[PDB]
This record gives C-alpha cells, structure tokens and sequence, in this order.
C-alpha cells in the first residue's frame, strides 16, 4: 500500500504521521459545503498484488484540525457518506493492483452561516485522517495519521449561500458624484436572505462611514452607501427577499456625505463590512 | 488677468512760484519824525509794499501769508530793529495785509487766515509797514530789520 | 508850510545818493520848490546835485529829493567837510510884499574810515577860560555843533566848532563858574549835559 | 464580515466665480504742496475682490498680484504725473507689490471668498509733480 | 534766495514848518502926497506880518533868520520896489524887526544872530514892512515886491 500525492510526492509509509499537502476547492452545495476532494489528490496502489493484498479502514476519530476544528460535518468514502468527526470504523477499501487508484475520500462540512467563510492560507492544517492497515496474509494491523494540509490559499464556505467576491474596492469620481459596487450573491438552495453594513461612523444616524484615509486626508466627508436610491445605515438589515441558486446583485452604490463643516481638500478612503443572514 | 485693479487720479497744482522780483526785496520806511510818538502804541503812517507771485497752479485757491523774524523784547507783535549803538531804540516794526489788520511776527497757522488767490494766473499779494511805539520818549536813529516771510497753500 | 524831514544831512564817502524830504502841510498854498548845494563859503560849487533841482507842490504832499556827490573824491579824508543844502520855497500865484522861504542846513562830507566814532566826539570837547572869552578845543573829525553852554549859570551863545579846530565866543568874567554843554548829533537830537573839561 | 468593502475617493479643490473683473480705485484730485515731502502719500482708498459659489472641497483661494513697478519697488506710474507711485495693501499692513501673493479662508456658510484691499498714492523721494495718474493691477487666483 | 525782507529808514528830530504871511499896501497915496520930509521921510503905517514856525520837532531851540532880494540903488538896505511904468518911486520897502530896528537886507550868515526858540511848541516871528523915501518928491505908482526869508538851522 504505497500512496502518493497529485504532484507525485511519495507519501511515506510507516506506522506515525504524514503530512500530506493537496488542492482545495471548496465549495457550497445543497445541504453540505465541500471541504476537499481527496480522490483527486491522494492516489494509491500495490505493488505486489500477486503474493499479497491490502486492506485500508478509515479509523474513529478522523476529524477537522486548525481553523477548521470546531467545525462538524460527513466524510464521503468510498460512495456512502458518514457522520465526520467519525464515531465509528469504516468498511474497508481493496487494494490488489499496480495500478494507481484514487483514494476515495471527501470532507464535507456542516453549514452554520449564511455566507460566512473561513480563510485557510497554504501550508496549513485542514485535517487529522487515523488509517488503519489489514493484510490477507496474517492477520496484523497497523495505524498511521495523515495530516491533510493546504497547498494553496482558499475560502471554506460556511453557509448556504456565497458570494462573487470577498474583498472589492471600489473607486469614487472626484467629488461630488459615485459609483455602483459589484456584488452579487447565490444559495445553493432557495434561502431567504438579508445583508446589514458594519463599520466606523461618524454621525448620529449612523448613515455615513468616517474617512480612514491616511495620507492627506480630505476633511468634512465620508463615504455613505445606497440602493435603488435609499440610506442604508449600519447594523439595518436590508432584504434581498428570496435568493436561488441565480446570482442576485445587492444593489449597491457608493456616494460621499458630508460629516462636518469645512470641506478640506484630500483623499477619502472607507471600509465597510457587509455580513449575510437568514429571514 | 481673470481680475484687475485700475488706479486713477490727478496731481492738480494748488501752489504759486514767488517771482524774481519778490524772491527778496526791501522796504523803505523812509524818515519819519521823532515827535510824533506820542505815548506807548503811536504808530507812522502806513508805507506798501507787496509779494508777487508767478507763475500760479491751476489748482490754486488761497495762501496763509506769515513773517518771522526776531521779535521786540517789549512787543512780541513787532519786528525788533537792530541793536547798535547808531540804531533808534524805543521802537518796532508792525506788519499788515491789505485791510490794515496787524498780522503777529512768528504767528502760527491757527492764527493766521487765508487770502483768496485767482488760480492759473499771476497773483498780487498787498501787505503795510509801519513803526509803532513800544517806549516813550522814542530815541532817534538808524532802522534796520530783516524778516523771513512764509507762504503756506490751501 | 513848508518843512524839511532832516535838521542836518549826513553824506558818507562811497555812498551813491542821501535823501532829504520835503513836504508842504498846507491844502490851499501851492509853491515853487527849488533846491541846490554850497560850499563852506555860500558859492555853487558843483560837488553835489540835487536831483530834482526845480519842481512844483501843489497842495498837501510830500516829495523826497536826492542829494547825489559828485566830488570824484578830491575832498580831505581825514575830517569832515561843510557844506550847505538849501530848500527855496516861492509861492506860486493888490501892492503885496511877497516872500519866498529858503531852509537851509548843514550838509557834512563824512570819509570813510575814521578812528573815532560820532557818539564819542561829543566827549573830547576841551575848554580854555581866559580874559573876557572862552575857546572851545575840538581835537576830532567832526563837526562839532555845541549848544546849551552855561559857564555856572550864565547861559553864553551857540558854537559851531570845527574838525581838528577851535572856536572862540564872548564869556564875562561877571558871571557863574562851573561849565556844562550839550551837542546836536547826525538826527538832530540833543546828546546829554556833559561837564565842562579845562586844560 | 463576509465581504468588506473598499470606497476610495479624492477632493479636490476647483475655481470659484469672480465677480469683481474690474476694480475700480478712484483717488480723486492730489496736490503738489501736501505731497513736497519724501514718504507724502495720499488717503488710503479701500477696494474688494470677490469670488463667489466657491465649489464644496475648496476652502482657500490664493490672489496672485501683478504689474509694472519702478526702482521704488510700488507699482509704477502709467500716467504723466512724476516722482509718484502707488501702493496696494491688504488690512494687517502687508504691501501687495508685484509678485506677491495673498491667501484667504473660503466661508463655508455663503460659499465666497473676499479680499480686504487699500489703494493709496505715494511719494517716496517726494515733489510729485502736476499730472494724471494710471495704473493697473492684474491678479489671478489658484484654489486649494 | 530765501524770502527776505530787508528793512531800513530813520528816526530824527525835525525841523519846522516854515510860512510867510505876505504883506499887504493900500496907503491911497496918501503920505506920498504929503511927504517930502527930507531923504529921511523914513515912515508909513508899518503892516506886521509874521513867519509861523509851527509844528516844529524837539530839536530846533534856536536858529539863524535873515531877509534877501534886490536892494535899493541908493540905500542897501532899502528893499528896491518893482521897477515898472506903474511903479512908485523915490520910495524903498523897509523891513523892520520886532523893536523896530532895521533888518540888514542880503547880510552874511556872520553879520546874523540866533533868534532863540521854544522846542517843539510852535513859534511865531515877528516883523514890520514900511516904505522909505530916497527921493525927493516921490511920485504916484505901483508899490510890488517879492523877497526871500531864510531859516538856517543849527
């Protein structure tokens, strides 16, 4: 039972731990969001399959590990899923044949947000896999941890729905005029969706965002945001109503406003947080 | 070039040239008996003289005539005479404008008053001098006096 | 009425001209003034015009004649010189004597440069007291005009001294004894009483 | 949050509308013997420039001052009268003479800008003689 | 160049202001007729006349008088008459002083004497004219004259 990555890195062998490093591509599905497929990304085989044959059993145990460890969610092996953290041995996979095939592995994740995310960096821990080994020969049976890690940078969805993008700048005509944000959202199910704003304000109504600009700062403005043509302050949850699996545009639009007296000359600069919920 | 100041005015000639003749000149007083100064304030009778101007401002309307000179120790209104020994003592030179009114040697502005001038032509100021007695009996002799006159514009 | 501005005329050597007025007080009269210079001896001798010699005053006015030398200085230059100016008044028009009025007065050529000063000639006036006369000494360039001479209470005549001369009047001895005189300076003024020096 | 969002945006600072194009100082009649002296200067005449709908961001203009000057260092006479010159001032004694430049404060609450100037007649050398007096000072403006 | 006014003349004591009374004849031939008494007739009613000094400055206290004109042929001290056809003759107009004594017609300023005077008050001098025969008989005619006074100041 010798394994290897898709990049062809050898997976040692032993009876300890492995880090092994693969691709994600997370995603959000009906029900379940995808973690990581590892039947793209581990594959294994035997090399001698004429004297003897392998046997391999996901151990009880196996779970989420880092960032994603409070998480709970199924592991699909082998074509069936099962409750992940695993509570329970899993049926064994044969392997009788030089020829390399995949392991048949699929983390899975229960959804908790709406939209939420999680950002995994590369060379990073996902998850801790315990393996256990049989033979036909004798009956002896080993145990080794894989430590599923990320080779690149990736967004686990935490929700039912997700979003054209994370992070978008957006740039202003040089006063007083605006500009619309693109940002669209989808559900992988029908879901009834909402959005509210988050940031530092400067006025009482908590409509209009203080410049946080840093060099040469203007004065007397900040950014204030609308849709169809109507303030949305912060913490005010606006409704998108019902949202498919067809991307919905939030609507949008970016204007300055006008916080104290004097208007100094300067650069203007504004973040503002958009958070998702269920209605 | 998108705004602009423009500036305007004239200097006008409100002033008068005193002419060659008046640049400086004397007054003869002439011999004047001793007997008829009767008392401290007896004055001669009244000798012309006058200050011609030329050539004249345009813009010339009227001028404060002064003299100055040194002043008689028993009359600040007079001009002292010399003090020699040939000299008459008891005695001082009074001046007067064209109305025979006493006109005080070294007299400030405030005190002094205008006289009308015809603007852009030459102008004819008429003064009088006499002798006035500041102690009786006057003692006779030689009159000599000098006195700075003084013109200032309107 | 006719009068004259100065008693005596005073004429210092360089000088161009010395005035003398003339003024006739009377509305009514009109005369014929005519004016001229003699010497010490009453002869015309030309040392001096008069300028104007001959004109006419009608009425109360005044005119200022001109006395103007024409020595060429060939006078002395160390005393002074008499001469004479005279003013002839002719009224101008019954068996009528009529008369025509001359003021004369003194007319001094006084040179330029002389050690004593006029005020103090007076003083220098010495005397000589002896038999029935009394010399008067003038050792200075002027002409002195002595008046007022009273030898003690004896009021005796005018005296006319000459420069660097004498002049002698009648004195009787039948009189006062202490002398006092006054002099007539260049305008006509008496200087003060000055007591009699002898010898 | 889910997503964040990122405004950037600029102010900037634009042309106001002058009102005053023309300035327009009259001294009147000067005279010959009260301007004799070195330093004789005549009334001070008071003059305004204004520029008004000032667009919101600019909150300063700057006047620029221009013109011919003369060896005294004031504004030269265009006109025939000699030995004078002119002077312009702000109203905190601060001479405006060729080249110079002078900033105000934009009031936020009527939207304009003005500038306090005086005008007067000198004479630094003095005995200003009999003639006209002209002269014309060009001033333009930046904005911040 | 600078505005000078030089002053000068005097103060002295005065002479006197002199006029002549002129004198008057009228007679009617009268003594004339009657006359003939010798070469010495040597009377008529004197006329007075007299010479006002008056005014007169403080200097004047005495002066130096005498008469001039064309004397008598056959007296000099005589004053000759108008020689005319209407002319008297054998008669010469005496001049007689205050005592009644006889004035020297055309004397030296020697041969004269000082007539004392008062200063500055007015005075007044004192004469006679009369006519003299210095023929015998006179005869009928004109009796015109003219002389000259003479006031020499000291």
């Amino acid at each position: 039972f010798a394994c290897k990555t898709a990049n062809g890195t050898a997976i040692p062998i032993g009876g300890g731990s492995a880090n092994v490093y693969v691709n994600l591509a997370p995603a959000v599905n009906v029900g379940q969001n995808l973690v990581v497929d590892l039947s793209t990304q581990i594959f294994c085989h035997n090399d001698y399959p004429e004297t003897i044959t392998d046997y391999v059993t996901l151990q009880r145990g196996s779970a989420y590990g880092g960032v994603l460890s409070s998480f709970s969610g199924t592991v699909k092996y082998n074509g069936s899923s099962y409750p992940f953290p695993t509570t329970s041995e899993t049926p064994r996979v044969v392997y009788n044949s030089r020829t390399d095939k995949p392991w048949p592995v699929a983390l899975y994740l229960t959804p908790v947000s709406s939209a939420g995310g999680v950002a995994i960096k590369a060379g990073s821990l996902i998850a801790v896999l315990i393996l256990r080994q049989t033979n036909n020969y004798n009956s002896d049976d080993f145990q080794f941890v894989w430590n599923i890690y990320a080779n690149n940078d990736v967004v686990v969805p935490t929700g039912g729905c997700d979003v054209s993008a994370r992070d978008v700048t957006v740039t202003l005509p040089d006063y007083p005029g605006s500009v619309p944000i693109p940002l669209t959202v989808y559900c992988a199910k029908s879901q009834n969706l909402g959005y509210y704003l988050s940031g530092t304000t400067a006025d009482a109504g908590n409509s209009i965002f203080t410049n946080t600009a840093s060099f040469s700062p203007a004065q007397g403005v900040g950014v204030q945001l609308t849709r169809n043509g109507t303030i949305i302050p912060a913490n005010n949850t606006v409704s998108l109503g019902a949202v498919g699996t067809s991307a919905v545009s939030l609507g949008l639009t970016a204007n300055y406003a006008r916080t104290g007296g004097q208007v100094t000359a300067g650069n203007v600069q504004s973040i503002i947080g958009v958070t998702f919920v269920y209605q | 070039a998108d705004s602009t100041i423009t500036i305007r005015g004239y200097v006008r000639d409100n002033g008068c040239s005193v002419a060659a003749e008046s640049t400086n000149f004397t007054v003869d007083l002439m011999e004047n008996a001793a007997k008829q100064f009767n008392n401290i304030g007896a004055t001669t009778p009244v000798v012309p003289f006058r200050i011609l101007l030329s050539p004249c401002g345009n813009a010339v309307s009227a001028v404060k005539v002064g003299f100055t000179g040194v002043a008689d120790s028993h009359n600040a209104n007079l001009l002292a005479l010399e003090n020699t020994v040939s000299a008459a003592a008891g005695l001082g030179i009074q001046l007067l404008n064209e109305q025979q009114n006493q006109i005080p040697l070294n007299a400030p502005s405030s005190a002094l008053s205008w006289t009308t001038l015809t603007p852009g032509k030459p102008n004819t100021l008429n003064f009088y001098a006499r002798l006035m007695a500041t102690q009786v009996p006057v003692t006779a002799g030689h009159i000599n006096a000098t006195a700075t006159f003084t013109l200032e514009y309107q | 009425g006719v009068a004259l501005g100065a008693t005596r005329v005073i004429y210092p050597a360089g000088q161009k001209q010395e005035q003398l007025a003339v003024t006739n007080n009377d509305e009514n009269s009109t005369y014929l003034i005519q004016s001229w210079v003699e010497n010490a001896d009453g002869v015309k001798d030309g040392r001096f015009i008069v300028t104007p010699p001959l004109f006419a005053m009608k009425g109360k006015k005044e005119n200022t004649l001109r006395i103007l030398d024409a020595t060429n200085n060939q006078l002395p230059q160390d005393r002074e010189s008499l001469f004479w100016m005279n003013v002839k008044a002719i009224p101008s028009m019954e068996n009528t004597l009529q008369l025509a009025i001359i003021s004369r007065i003194k007319l001094y050529y006084r040179p330029a440069k002389l050690a004593l000063p006029p005020d103090q000639a007076a003083e220098k006036l010495r005397f000589r007291r002896s038999a029935n006369s009394l010399t008067l000494i003038n050792p200075t360039p002027y002409y002195l005009t002595v008046t007022e001479l009273n030898a003690g209470t004896r009021v005796l005549e005018n005296a006319l001294v000459p420069p660097m001369g004498e002049s002698t009047v009648k004195l009787p001895s039948d009189a006062g004894s202490n002398i006092t005189y006054r002099t007539i300076n260049d305008y006509g003024a008496l200087t003060p009483k000055m007591t009699g020096v002898m010898e | 949050a889910d997503v964040t969002i990122t405004v950037n945006g600029k102010v900037v600072a634009k042309p106001c509308t002058v009102s005053t194009t023309n300035a327009t100082v009259d001294l009147g009649d000067l005279y010959s013997f009260s301007l004799m002296s070195a330093g004789a200067a005549s009334a001070w005449h008071d003059v305004a420039l204004e520029l008004t709908n000032c667009p919101v961001g600019t909150s300063r203009v700057t006047a620029s001052f221009s013109g011919a000057a003369d060896s005294t260092g004031y504004y030269k006479n265009q006109g025939t009268a000699q030995n004078i010159q002119l002077e312009l001032q702000d109203d905190s004694g601060n001479t405006l003479n060729t080249g110079a430049t002078k900033t105000v404060q934009v009031d936020d609450s009527s939207q304009s800008a003005h500038f306090p100037l005086q005008v007067r007649a000198l004479t630094v050398n003095g005995g200003a003689t009999q003639g006209t007096i002209q002269a014309v000072i060009s001033i333009t403006y930046t904005y911040s």
